[PDB]
């Protein structure tokens, strides 16, 4: 074995888990037989790497990678092909046989048959949020991550619950500065400062009888990605329902 | 604007600043209707006295 | 028009008639979006049936 390599497949929850193996013909075989090849009077070697694919299932088929796979030949180089991966439902965890194959061209322009294909287990190694009290779930319909300048823009929120009392719920923006090491004591006051200064809700206190279109407009510019001011509440047993989703780029 | 039965509207009415400069806001606090009165003690703390009047 | 949450507004349409020499409101009455069925008497007197087609 010369061409040293690893699996990585990267989880995301936007139904993706990419697959991009890494490559590097590392140390141990270089350090023998680029000195044969320096006694031969060689020091660039040319492994031409240029069949490469991968394999899903028993269905032996070539996934189409994100990347493109030209004629890879030089000398002590290191690639690593991005694939897309379609991200199973459960833990089905498809296995997968990694084929490739580098005709070694060495020195006096000798071609040598070898290759790296062989298999095994493509194990990744690993909007909503509930509620604390009743069979309530909050999504936003409109995509969490959206444009708009400093001007005025529509928001739409999913309540769904259980019929057993399927109302009197409030929400409210709290623009206030939660009052709160001094980097960080000044870092935490500049995060609640830009919170509860950035977008405000134009129609706060809204009962909401499922449907309801909250209304904002945001003054001040930014990421406000998990923009956690807005807090519904359920009027009988109070307790602090919190809405941490959601996100607005507003350049 | 309209607000038809129920429906708030959160009127945004932009006014400046004020300068402590050149208002003074320690002036006599809370200024009586009539004057007179029996003037009894205002049984409050001089720092308080001082919050009320800006408060107002 | 505008209805805010409870107020009823009676909109007033003008048309005109419809003139009994031109139409015929005696045709086929009530038909049926699909032919065929049982065919099953009406068990309605024939004066019933009158102006049932009229009223439809």
């Amino acid at each position: 074995l010369l061409n040293m390599r690893l699996r990585n497949i990267s989880l995301k929850s936007e139904h993706c888990i990419l697959s991009s193996l890494d490559f590097q013909t590392s140390k141990a075989s270089e350090q023998l037989t680029k000195k044969f090849i320096y006694p031969q009077e060689h020091n660039s070697f040319l492994k031409l790497n240029f069949q490469e694919i991968s394999y899903k299932l028993i269905d032996g088929t070539s996934q189409i990678e994100l990347d493109p796979i030209c004629p890879l030949k030089v000398p002590l180089t290191a690639f690593s092909y991005d694939s897309i991966s379609a991200t199973f439902k459960l833990v089905l965890l498809p296995k997968s046989t990694q084929p490739h194959r580098v005709k070694i061209t060495l020195a006096y322009e000798l071609e040598l048959h070898p290759n790296l294909k062989l298999p095994v287990r493509t194990s990744w190694e690993t909007s909503l949020v509930n509620s604390k009290l009743s069979n309530v779930k909050f999504k936003f319909i409109n995509s969490n991550i959206k444009v708009i300048k400093g001007e005025k823009f529509t928001m739409r929120l999913q309540i769904i619950n259980s019929s057993s009392s399927p109302l009197d719920l409030v929400v409210y923006y709290n623009n206030t500065i939660n009052p709160i090491t001094l980097e960080n004591q000044y870092q935490l006051h500049n995060k609640y400062r830009k919170i509860a200064e950035g977008i405000i809700l134009l129609s706060n206190d809204y009962k909401i009888p499922y449907f309801a279109d909250l209304r904002f407009i945001g003054i001040m510019s930014g990421y406000y990605g998990t923009l956690s001011g807005l807090k519904v509440l359920d009027l009988n047993t109070n307790e602090l329902i919190e809405v941490g989703n959601g996100a607005s780029v507003l350049i | 604007y309209h607000v038809e039965a129920s429906h708030t509207s959160r009127i945004i009415v932009p006014i400046k600043k004020i300068d402590y400069k050149k208002y003074n806001f320690e002036n006599t606090p809370i200024p009586r209707i009539f004057p007179g009165r029996q003037f009894i003690q205002s049984g409050l703390n001089e720092e308080q006295t001082i919050e009320m009047r800006q408060k107002f």
